[PDB]
């Protein structure tokens, strides 16, 4: 029989992520934010925030958000 | 840091940049109160946040391991040895005097 | 006078978490979510020198 | 770091290592007592002691002095009847070895027996390597055939005429080194006559005692590696007496 030795403690780096860029601009469209692809897909009604299905073309998302905001009080 | 109530996932960790996608994600999970840090560019410099970002340690144990490695390079760290070294460094009356 | 380490290492070794460190070394501003959801409190002395 | 890579023992491990050491020592003692040259050297040393050329102190380290003299006389009688009983020789050699093991000799005497055994086995193996070099590395005769016709005989012309007269184009060209083959055979015969025994049993004893020595060395190394910590702890207290800590711990390791 033997006796157990003291354990050796180690650790790992935190590997901090990279911040996003979020290069955006509001000229006249009000729905022309630039994130990726569709680039905008934003809508906010009521006390909570809801996520759009991210229509790739800007006009479709724009008028869908408009017609949603008109019917959504 | 804010965690989800359904799956218990970490929606956003402490001391990270907040963006549109992040706020949308943490607001679709049912959060109503959000607090940030008030930092200026000439009066309240955010050097603590930058130091935390640079810092690769995770917890007390990682900090103790790093301190032990810095103090005694080439020696395998031990929990008890590192704790004793930290206690004796500045919190021991036999080795520290502030008359 | 040994090799320099980040100043947060000793603070973490003092049994202090990231949230407590941020609380101690920074001020807190609360952002609400009412209609508009963009209605943060405004302390008057926070609009000086910027 | 190197010292802490290993872990200290317990009482049960110490008992097990001591038992292993005792078993290896007993095996080595049996292997070295099974030879008659040990008895021959014992009798020669006893005769030199009786001839006013030495002392009784370095003859036997106690017992396991008229009793010692009568035991030596009995050992001499057993050896002479063993040499006079050349199918009973093996049994009488075993009895002589048991009686020898019943005697507590001197470590220097045991080392002399061990190195004489090493000398004789080295001579035998040198002759064997000469034998294999004279035809395997010179006549270029086959490996498996060599093994088959050489395993066991090692004395006759089984490896001499077969390697030459086997109708291969490279076989009949070394009657010049046939003379060296005969000389090696004569040397082996002289060594065998001097020893009074065979060769395979000698090799068996040699590798058995080698295994025992290796086991004892492994156990001693384990004990030393376990007690390095105690050595350091004892050497801690003399660090300021004109000697270096490394020197002190090395001396402690030797102790």
């Amino acid at each position: 029989l033997r006796q157990q030795n003291r354990q050796i403690i180690s650790y790992v780096p935190r590997t901090e992520p990279a911040p996003p860029e979020h290069a955006i601009k509001m000229d006249s469209f009000r729905d022309v934010w630039m994130l990726r692809g569709k680039y905008v897909a934003f809508v906010l009604m009521g006390e909570s925030f809801l996520r759009s299905p991210a229509f790739t073309v800007p006009e479709s998302a724009q008028r869908w958000a408009n017609q949603i905001r008109q019917e959504g009080e | 840091d804010y965690i989800d109530e359904s799956t218990g996932e970490l929606i956003c960790a402490a001391n990270m940049e907040l963006s549109l996608d992040l706020l949308a994600k943490l607001s679709q999970s049912g959060h109503k109160r959000i607090e940030t840090l008030f930092t200026n560019d000439l009066d309240h410099g955010p050097y603590i946040s930058e130091t935390l970002r640079v810092d690769p340690t995770n917890d007390r144990l990682s900090a103790l391991v790093e301190i032990y490695r810095m103090m005694r390079p080439g020696e395998p760290p031990t929990r008890e040895a590192a704790e004793s070294l930290f206690e004796n460094l500045f919190f021991s009356e036999d080795r520290y005097d502030l008359s | 006078r040994r090799r320099k380490l980040p100043a947060t290492i000793i603070l973490r070794a003092l049994n202090y978490t990231t949230e407590q460190i941020l609380d101690l070394f920074f001020e807190k501003v609360i952002f609400e979510i009412r209609d508009n959801k963009l209605q943060m409190e405004l302390v008057p002395e926070r609009l000086r020198g910027e | 770091r190197e010292m802490g890579t290993v872990e200290l023992l317990t009482r049960e491990g110490e008992i097990d290592i001591a038992k292993r050491i005792e078993d290896g020592i007993n095996q080595v003692q049996c292997s070295v007592a099974e030879y008659p040259e040990a008895i021959t050297y014992l009798l020669e040393q006893y005769d030199r002691v009786e001839a006013e050329e030495a002392r009784l102190s370095d003859l036997i380290t106690g017992f396991v002095p008229e009793l010692a003299r009568e035991k030596f006389a009995e050992l001499r009688a057993q050896y002479v009847v063993t040499r006079d009983t050349i199918a009973t020789a093996q049994e009488e050699i075993l009895k002589l070895s048991e009686v020898f093991k019943q005697f507590r000799l001197v470590p220097k005497q045991f080392d002399y027996l061990v190195n004489s055994m090493r000398v004789m086995m080295d001579r035998v193996r040198t002759q064997e390597r000469l034998i294999m070099k004279l035809c395997v590395e010179q006549c270029k005769m086959p490996k498996k055939n060599f093994i088959t016709l050489f395993t066991g005989n090692e004395t006759s012309d089984t490896w001499f005429n077969a390697a030459i007269a086997m109708n291969k184009p490279w076989s009949e060209k070394l009657h010049d080194v046939s003379e060296e083959v005969h000389r090696a055979l004569q040397k082996l015969q002289q060594i065998e006559e001097e020893t009074g025994l065979t060769i395979e049993q000698v090799k068996d004893i040699n590798r058995r005692m080698s295994i025992g020595e290796a086991k004892a060395r492994r156990a001693k190394k384990e004990m030393v590696e376990a007690n390095l910590r105690l050595v350091i702890s004892i050497a801690k207290k003399y660090t300021n007496r004109g000697l270096q800590f490394l020197d002190l711990i090395q001396e402690g390791n030797i102790g």
